DNA sequence: CTGGAGAATCCCGGTGCCGAGGCCGCTCAATTGGTCGTAGACAGCTCTAGCACCGCTTAAACGCACGTACGCGCTGTCCCCCGCGTTTTAACCGCCAAGGGGATTACTCCCTAGTCTCCAGGCACGTGTCAGATATATAC
DNA sequence: GTATATATCTGACACGTGCCTGGAGACTAGGGAGTAATCCCCTTGGCGGTTAAAACGCGGGGGACAGCGCGTACGTGCGTTTAAGCGGTGCTAGAGCTGTCTACGACCAATTGAGCGGCCTCGGCACCGGGATTCTCCAG
């Protein structure tokens, strides 16, 4: 069983990600608030793509799983199979 | 008992009928030829209960609005010994008149517009009435009419209606008005038609007398028509009417286009005059005084009137069923300095009577009068005059010959002269040719 | 000379179920019946999608089952499948 | 024959299984339809039926009316956190709007 | 020598602003995904591509959050980005 | 002049001041600025464009004449503002 | 009464009721000039311009919100001109 | 039987007329499909195909690279107003961000 | 035995070299331009669908699309979309 | 103000490489032809409701003036990021193994659509009384 | 001590009526679907290696933020004028229905060529290490 990894998702990382966003200076609490934002579209996106991969009867994920959970919450992404 | 003036031979007669309708326990309606005194001839009937039967109860009369000042003076002239109360007024002015004055008990007559009614019903509903008698009862030739149906309520012992005249569209109408006054007598629209026989069911609950037999004094009226031709910034609208391409926008944006969805009504307003369309006026200065007369054919042909204030003052009315129409005959009026009155449905009550007196005065300088069919053309007299033009015609035939009337009534002394602007070759000529077809199926009857 | 089907005389016999005394206006039974058009025409879409990804001819109660799962917020979703459940086990009874 | 049941009658629902059925094969959603696909559908609109009539009938009865009206029905959707979740996006007509002053 | 306070911040936006790498480390990103899948069904396998699905849709999603957040605190006459900036975004797009 | 007492606004200018403080009254704002009413008069005027050009587009198809409820409904459902009580 | 005392007695008052506060023949007006540009001498069902009218005041009562939310992270009580074009900016409109 | 010659050629077009047919008829979209409806279609997806390579094809010689990649066809379409429009809601993988700074963050 | 995959990458190619004739495309780029005729064919064939359903026709028919592509596109591009379709219908019906 | 120093990408020319275009073979969906039956264009009719004038009343909006809540420019304030360097840990790369489970094809047989026939739920219809929407007199 | 609270009509809901057309019976049809079994793509951790990235600490000056004062603009209510709203009346545009007749599309069988995957390779351009200005900053 894996513990928590979102700590994982680093100070450094998020800065790049602000930087791509034209963000100049960043208070220090934004990591928290970020790391809790990102936790919760991916807790929306993966339940998703898992009622889809049962309804298959299938163990593995597959990339177009994904594809149509995205397509569902108004997210298109081209370059997976879509 | 009548005190100012004693009656002509007919009126006398008409009381006649009256009273026996209330001994008869029948209501009916009383339809001489308009402008032929009715008027008097129910202040009587009001008057002979007070004096011979002694019912003082309170009695209904509803009347236009126009009319109201008139049907005042006349009870107080001809008839003091009535006392008589009459409502109009604004929400406050209303609730007084309730409170200190209907509601006291001091009066056996109300006299209301059939506005005033619909907005404070109740206070009418409370008290019990004897006799309702309506003046222009064509107000509620449709069954449905919440008028219809709020004076249908009030409680009642006898019923007259007094209108000029009975007939104004079709047979479903005349069951209406017989409905209300003898509801017994007509239950469904549906039998009255179908049986159908003129002049039968008629005699017992009608009683029509025509000027011509009964005041053979009066002078016999002229029917003259104007037809014209279309002036050039004209031709051009009608044509661009037709065709759904006035473009025309006032706020650049390349002209747009303008909206007809109804045609019919478009092209009538530009048969009148171009000047109503907007931008066909030329320029934003605008005041330019002599375009107008040249700019419409009808008004090119009303030069007329200057030839008439000089021949002697033989005093002319210009009737008309728009408003706009109206204003221009205003401001050109001004240009050539002439002597006018004018009534609208937008004017306030007090003066309306003002100005059927200063013009009726013996002696006035007042020549010309403008007035809408609808607001004016029913109730009011007006006599002193002699010549009448008619800008417009209209889809009825019964709204033109009532306005032909407030001039020619008792007293008159000076033929009564008919003069229509018509155009020629246009859908006007169509509308004219209509209103006749239904007048066939009237034909004046005895 | 032309009928309008509407779910008016359902939604009035749940009512009289959950609430005995109350009645309900015209007005609010328009936006009711304006509710289940718009919640059958949501869940039928995907269970269609549904089916096509899979490769499948027929819709079947388990692709509605997993279109209300899909649909619904969670404790709705949870009792929905219950209901859904029940009704179809008794219906094959 | 033998004397006709509904098909809600058997399920034990107050919606119509048949016309449901209908709707979904006219509808062009799949070439086939399954028996079991109309109950279950059935049955879920009821429920989220029963779901806002029983919120807009308590919403009536604070206000002392009888007659549930349009803006009973926005209150009760707009004060459940799911239901506001499933209708989001839609517009109710005559509702009103939950009174709040910051 | 020494830049000056938000000098090399400037080049950061300009370098990022030109690149299409993924920034977040993608080994750390894959246990993260795995934990969440727990939550829903055990014993999940996964093809390697839909994790970089994942991973493609939630960079493409932060950034665009930063740049209305941004434009929340510019607002407020700050340069500054402060928690009630993504909270005022998310409020704002309906979130 | 007679012919002239009457002048006329343009169409937007309907939207009067009185009826869109009431609307911000309704969403809770306490003090306006004096710039706002022009602002939001461009903004529902881009709002009805582009729901009435869809109605519009549906009407044309249909070969009919008359803009009915169906056709708002339709378009308004198309950008994602569906409305009850107007039928559908 | 002092600046303000009256505001929030509209603002609650406006906030329990139901009815349209825009005027219904001043806004039936500019749909039918709007329309003309498109097509030209439509005619129009009476429902279909109160469909119209509820989907505007729904629209703009609901960015008054999200304006007023904008006035308030600057620190202020006033809405202006701004805070409409942040509102419309963020919701990507 | 006569030498065949495919919808594509008959219509003067290079996307496949008989696939679309297909797609159409096994999608679920109506009872009937018209003959010309696929012919309709395949002429849009060209055009619309023709009218993104087209601008694709200028940003990869602008970068001085002789093959289109994904991130060409990013600044194609986030530099178009209409086609940024169609594709408001798609994310591009591979695809950066236009560059991009608010005047109020760049120094004095 | 491996099953065949379907793709729109054959007319991609042939189009780029009528408009760009030296130029190429990764199969990267390949696989976005494969996604996007498919979103667009999916879009416009759902709005057709409604239409006819609206108006209650069995039949989708180019009268039906056009109307669906004026819906979807943008101003200027569904202009001269429609021009082309119009075009190839046409053409077509002259060949046919 | 601004010369100077010195870290920033920036061209330039060589070096190697597995990406992209070419072709092969041959697979299996498009083609044509013929046929069937029923979607939908046409014309006709009827009659609902939309469009244009007026009239009426009085809520509503118009503009005026008054005065003070609060918009927003400067200043001082002193905390918390930035950037540097350092040390430190865990990312990447490559290599090689076992075996879960995607995938194929094959078989068999439950499922639903089709048809026709049938009769009861649901449609619109026309009343009626009440829930509510204020009128009507109280009441303290 | 006065504003509900007593008090009073009234279109809207709710009842039942009569009526008629979608739901339901009960068989045959023939495909989809399920389940067996096979094969071998692609997944899961093994190790070591060793770069690069993250981490730590902390000098120092940027921006965040509170407060003051100033001043014109938004809100208030007055009286005023305006035209929304409501009835009345005319009329006929054009939604709607039914009816009829015949172009169209789906279907079958049969046919043969565009398009699929497989196996290929010389050339696009990633990468390394040479010098070029030219970003920025600071002490004269
Ligand atoms: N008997 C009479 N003697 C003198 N003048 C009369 C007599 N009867 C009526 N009049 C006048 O003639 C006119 C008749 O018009 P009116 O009373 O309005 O009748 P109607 O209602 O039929 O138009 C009135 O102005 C009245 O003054
Ligand atoms: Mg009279």
């Amino acid at each position: 069983v894996l513990r928590d990894n979102i700590q994982g998702i680093t100070k450094p990382a998020i800065r790049r990600l602000a930087r791509r966003g034209g963000v100049k200076r960043i208070s220090g609490l934004i990591y928290e608030e970020t790391r809790g934002v990102l936790k919760v579209f991916l807790e929306n996106v993966i339940r998703d793509a898992v009622t889809y991969t049962e309804h298959a009867k299938r163990k593995t994920v597959t990339a177009m799983d994904v594809v149509y959970a995205l397509k569902r919450q108004g997210r298109t992404l081209y370059g997976f199979g879509g | 008992y009548v005190k100012w003036g004693k009656l002509r031979d007919y009126q006398v007669r008409g009381l006649n009928w009256l009273i026996s309708l209330y001994e008869n326990g029948i209501n009916g309606i009383l339809a001489d030829e308009m402008g032929l005194g009715k008027t008097l001839q129910t202040i009587s009937l009001l008057g002979y209960m007070k004096h011979y039967r002694n019912i003082p109860g309170p009695h209904m009369v509803l009347v236009p609005k126009s009319t109201l000042h008139n049907w005042m003076s006349e009870f107080k002239r001809w008839v003091p010994t009535l006392r008589s109360v009459c409502l109009i007024g604004d929400k406050e002015q209303r609730a007084a008149f309730v409170r200190d004055v209907l509601l006291p008990g001091e009066w056996d007559v109300c006299v209301t517009s059939y506005e005033m009614l619909i907005k404070e019903k109740s206070v009418f509903k409370k008290f019990n009435w004897r006799y309702l008698v309506i003046d222009e009862a064509h107000r509620i030739k449709n069954e449905k009419s919440k008028l219809s149906e709020i004076v249908r309520e009030f409680k009642t012992t006898n019923r007259l209606l007094l209108t000029g005249t009975p007939l104004q569209n079709n047979l479903h109408e005349l069951w209406s008005l017989l409905n209300f006054l003898l509801p017994d007598v007509f239950n469904s629209a549906d039998d009255f038609d179908s049986w159908f026989r003129l002049h039968m069911v008629l005699r017992p609950f009608l009683l029509r007398r025509i000027k011509a037999d009964v005041e053979k004094s009066l002078p016999p009226k002229k029917e003259v028509k104007i037809y014209v031709g279309l002036s050039k910034m004209q031709r051009e609208w009608y044509t661009r009417i037709l065709m759904k391409d006035i473009d025309i926008l006032n706020s650049a944006g390349k002209m747009d286009k303008m909206r007809l969805l109804n045609i019919l009504m478009q092209l009538r307003k530009c048969c009148n005059h171009p000047y109503l369309f907007d931008g066909a006026e030329p320029g934003p200065p605008y005041t330019t005084d002599m375009h107008l007369v040249t700019n419409s054919g009808k008004m090119v042909v009303l030069d007329k009137l200057l030839p008439k204030l000089k021949e002697q003052g033989s005093r002319v009315l210009i009737f008309s069923q728009m408003t706009r129409v109206l204003d221009i005959l205003e401001d050109y009026c001004m240009w050539r300095n002439y002597e006018y009155c004018r009534l609208d449905g937008q004017t306030p009550h007090d003066e309306r009577q003002d100005s059927i007196n200063a013009y009726n005065e013996p002696n006035s300088t007042k020549f010309v009068f403008m007035l809408s069919t609808r607001a004016g053309g029913l109730g009011i007299n007006l006599a002193t005059a002699d010549v009448v033009i008619l800008y417009d015609s209209d889809w009825n035939p019964q709204v033109d010959l009532q306005a032909m009337d407030r001039a020619h009534r008792i007293g008159q002394t000076k033929t009564v002269r008919v003069f229509r602007f018509i155009t020629d070759n246009t859908v006007e000529e169509r509308i004219v040719e209509r209103a006749e077809m239904k007048l066939r199926l009237d034909s004046i009857v005895i | 000379k032309t009928r309008k089907e509407s779910y008016a005389i359902y939604v009035y016999k749940v009512l009289k179920q959950v609430h005995p005394d109350t009645g309900i206006s015209s007005k609010a039974m328009s936006i009711m019946n304006s509710f289940v058009n718009d919640v059958f025409e949501r869940i039928a879409g995907e269970a269609s999608r549904l089916a096509h990804y899979n490769k499948r001819s027929t819709i079947t109660s388990r692709e509605i089952q997993t279109a209300v799962r899909l649909l619904l917020p969670g404790e709705l979703a949870k009792h929905a499948v219950s209901e859904g459940t029940k009704a179809v086990t008794k219906y094959t009874s | 024959r033998a004397k006709a049941k509904t098909r809600s009658s058997r399920a034990g629902l107050q919606f119509p299984v048949g016309r449901v059925h209908r709707l979904l094969r006219k509808g062009n959603y799949a070439e086939r339809v399954g028996a079991g696909a109309p109950v279950y559908l059935a049955a879920v609109l009821e429920y989220l039926t029963a779901e806002i009539l029983e919120l807009a009938g308590n919403a009536a009865r604070d206000n002392k009316k009888t007659r549930i009206i349009p803006r009973h029905l926005q209150l009760a959707v707009r004060n459940d956190e799911e239901l506001n979740k499933l209708l989001g996006r839609v517009t109710i007509a005559q509702g009103g709007v939950l009174p709040n002053i910051q | 020598h020494r830049y000056r306070p938000g000098t090399v911040a400037l080049r950061e936006i300009r370098r990022y602003q030109k690149s299409t790498e993924l920034l977040i480390r993608k080994l750390p990103f894959q246990r993260l995904v795995r934990e969440i899948a727990q939550d829903f069904k055990t014993d999940l396998r996964f093809q390697s591509s839909a994790v970089m699905a994942l991973q493609e849709a939630s960079e493409a999603y932060l950034v665009a959050l930063f740049e209305d957040t941004n434009l929340a605190a510019i607002h407020a006459k700050r340069v500054t980005i402060m928690p009630k900036d993504i909270q005022l975004a998310r409020r704002i797009r309906g979130e």
